[PDB]
DNA sequence: ATCAATATCCACCTGCAGATTCTACCAAAAGTGTATTTGGAAACTGCTCCATCAAAAGGCATGTTCAGCTGAATTCAGCTGAACATGCCTTTTGATGGAGCAGTTTCCAAATACACTTTTGGTAGAATCTGCAGGTGGATATTGAT
DNA sequence: ATCAATATCCACCTGCAGATTCTACCAAAAGTGTATTTGGAAACTGCTCCATCAAAAGGCATGTTCAGCTGAATTCAGCTGAACATGCCTTTTGATGGAGCAGTTTCCAAATACACTTTTGGTAGAATCTGCAGGTGGATATTGAT
């Protein structure tokens, strides 16, 4: 296998019309400007966390692919079960 | 491997309630998700209940109380009337 | 040119997305945000694709939900303008960081 | 021979639930009415899901029930909503619901 | 006639009680709520006396904690009054409420 | 003089839980919003505790029932067994 | 004979968390290695407590350790915290904290 | 009938983190609501893991996962050593 | 800035509720020894589906202009809460019959264990059905300037 | 209150992906039938420790006074929404190699299953031991009026 391009800053591909329209289905009428980079870096944390756990799932069964079952385990282990995907 | 879903038995409901109304796939999944989380819920409930009163035995019993504790007012009413209704016709049936 | 008031499109769109139900994230930039923070947690992960809609799907609940919580404070406030420190009382009354 | 859903009147499977009870280590034993009593739990609980996301589909004047539908069902009805209260349903939604002081005018 | 300013009393109680960790609802009275709270579930029920204690520390533990998100949500408001729609902000984002 | 139980939660008893939680000032409104959450509270909590003094067949509600209904409210103590 | 918790170089019971794990019901079967492993995180886990706990009661001019050093012992212990978030530690009390908004305007 | 507790084991835990610390009732018996606390989250963690897995075995393997699922991080790190020694130490010894 | 009223410390003191030390008892455990049973690792491999490259294009992200109206500041007065002094009723404490929580013994309804026999939920593959997404057009509200 | 610029409603209609429609195969279920085992209901009962009463004991209820907080009214700088021009990059449609997930068989290292010997933690009673909770004394800080 050769190469495999290096990811950086993909945090910005969370922009701030996606955090607008997030805002919006929550009910959100005017948003500071300051919030974009704030939503950002609750999302980073909320992904951190569930990540960090369904891949340790992954690891625990020898796998090397992150399964769905991965993610609804992790999701649920954090009290945030997921109907839809198996879980 | 053969993997299980209730998916025909929510079917078999669906239609006794609404004869005319189908279920896309995905929220069949969500139904599928659904009946496995309140099994796993009661079950562990009353797992703990006859752990917690040092039984090794899980019976209709336990499984009442546990929905007594997990299902909020109105429902866990009816849960119990068409459980324990289940049951007893079960038992007269042999 | 016609102009509606600023708020009238804002209050439009809030209708417009309590309707439907389609992600708001674009796909593949969300989709490179959760190989990124894989990445640097483990290398030479692979993802089933329904792992990482499964993980989209649970970090929009997640967020607009958080919006609503974050609007509450900013109205309790006497606000109409969600504001970073919203976002910070209603994560710290969840206890996400209490 | 006859099923023991049969016996119970039940359409869930009371043999597949008494199988899985056993299999998730629960207790040692599982009596014989836990399942029935368990499948009819189960039972009457996707009953009244599916009763009130066919009406949620109707009133969208669908006939086939989808995610938003048992969304909408969920989240309208006080128990399941409580039931349901730290569960999301994928593809789901949320209920229109914009705070009062956010609307324009006055009166 | 000495006279303390409004507030320096308040703070004094709050540096004392923060120190301690005595109960502070009187007991008989709590257990009488208790017991009638019961009642409405099964009656003739007897109380182990450790059950009540567990209840006090539990329901004071829970009092206090949401005394302190109540605060949070009135200082939000720059106010240092807290005000019932401080507890309801705070319960509403808890979830107890939603 | 007669009194209702839930006002034997006093507004002084009010007011030291609301001081250990780091309150300064107190709407009167406060005490009477403090005794509804509290029952709200008492209620959820003892509801459970007796489903499990019932299972158990007994007539006494014990500190494990008390500590296994907070435990499943996700208010987990410490102190009382289990 | 000598105990499995001497072989382990444990204070705790590996017999006892090994019939504890059994008796359980969380698996038809229970690994040698497993009730080892778990006595030891609870040893050490309670090492840790006991160690911030006996420092708060020295702190405090006492030898005894009550509750109230447990509380301030997890409580200022960010990980401790996080660990016993949702717990609550009988006749803990809580840390002295004043919102610096109530202080008076020196 | 016997009421068994770690009562006992912490004791001999303080004792080597803090010679002359003593502890009090209450609080010894806080002590062992965290044992028995952290002992079932553990083997929760452990249990759901095995069967996620489909395995009948909860081995040490999955006492280690289920540590790093459940405690912060530092903690997890010095848990997973101390457990780790403990078996080394415990598999070599006659 | 100057007392003056109080709160807050700290050094010391000691009775006692609660922690510690010790003897005795033993079912409950836990450890060792023996034989059988079995979960799941390695080994080999079928086959799903994941990563990746391609090409096309339009749904949207970006960046800017402009100014509506929101947040933030300032001012101020009504009035609600804090502090406090005044007086008694509900709570706390310590003592005592029994309601039952438990320990013990008996016994069967009911739950494993085990060998067949029969039924059924999956599911692989091909075929026809059918609800509604998606675009279109036009009559009906909604908004905002005047 | 009229009038235009635009959004919104929506019933109707076509192409299609997703769904309900059958055929055949069946291992994994689920069920029917004897033998053997035993968990725990049931009854009786001893020992706690709970409910309740009496009285020694430590807040709470209540009205007065006013400090200072809340929130109303006012003002305005400039943030942030709305609209727009431009064109990037996500989305869509497809194909393909192959990483690796997952099925199948072999087979031992390790676990279950007793049976037996030993040690050990928990309980009960007796009696001595001790950390520290309050109580006292005097010193000093804090607070608030003057
Ligand atoms: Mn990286
Ligand atoms: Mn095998
Ligand atoms: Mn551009
Ligand atoms: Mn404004
Ligand atoms: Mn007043
Ligand atoms: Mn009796
Ligand atoms: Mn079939
Ligand atoms: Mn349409
Ligand atoms: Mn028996
Ligand atoms: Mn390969
Ligand atoms: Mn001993
Ligand atoms: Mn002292
Ligand atoms: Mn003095």
């Amino acid at each position: 296998k050769r190469h495999r391009k290096v990811l950086r800053d993909n945090i910005q591909g969370i922009t701030k019309p996606a955090i607008r329209r997030l805002a919006r289905r929550g009910g959100v009428k005017r948003i500071s400007g300051l919030i974009y980079e704030e939503t950002r870096g609750v999302l980073k944390v909320f992904l951190e966390n569930v990540i960090r756990d369904a891949v340790t799932y992954t690891e625990h069964a020898k796998r090397k692919t992150v399964t769905a079952m991965d993610v609804v385990y992790a999701l649920k282990r954090q009290g945030r079960t997921l109907y839809g995907f198996g879980g | 491997t053969r993997k299980e879903s209730y998916a025909i038995y929510v079917y078999k409901v669906l239609k006794q309630v609404h004869p005319d109304t189908g279920i896309s796939s995905k929220a069949m999944s969500i139904m599928n998700s659904f009946v496995n989380d309140v099994f796993e819920r009661i079950a562990g409930e009353a797992s703990r209940l006859a752990h917690y009163n040092k039984r090794s035995t899980i019976t209709s019993r336990e499984i009442q109380t546990a929905v007594r504790l997990l299902l909020p007012g109105e429902l866990a009413k009816h849960a119990v009337s068409e459980g324990t209704k289940a049951v007893t016709k079960y038992t007269s049936a042999k | 040119p016609h102009r509606y008031r600023p708020g009238t499109v804002a209050l439009r769109e809030i209708r417009r997305y309590q309707k439907s139900t389609e992600l708001l994230i674009r796909k593949l930039p969300f989709q490179r945000l959760v190989r990124e923070i894989a990445q640097d947690f483990k290398t030479d992960l692979r993802f089933q694709s329904s792992a990482v809609m499964a993980l989209q799907e649970a970090s929009e609940a997640y967020l607009v939900a958080l919006f609503e919580d974050t609007n509450l404070c900013a109205i309790h406030a006497k606000r109409v303008t969600i504001m970073p420190k919203d976002i910070q009382l209603a994560r710290r009354i969840r206890g996400e960081r209490a | 021979a006859k099923t023991r859903s049969s016996r119970a009147g039940l359409q869930f499977p009371v043999g597949r639930v008494h199988r899985l009870l056993r299999k998730g280590n629960y207790a040692e034993r599982v009596g014989a009415g836990a399942p029935v009593y368990l499948a009819a739990v189960l039972e009457y609980l996707t009953a009244e899901i599916l009763e009130l996301a066919g009406n949620a589909a109707r009133d969208n004047k669908k006939t086939r029930i989808i995610p938003r539908h048992l969304q909408l069902a969920v989240r309208n009805d006080e128990e399941l909503n409580k039931l349901l209260g730290r569960v999301t349903i994928a593809q789901g939604g949320v209920l229109p619901n914009i705070q009062s002081v956010l609307l324009p005018k006055k009166t």
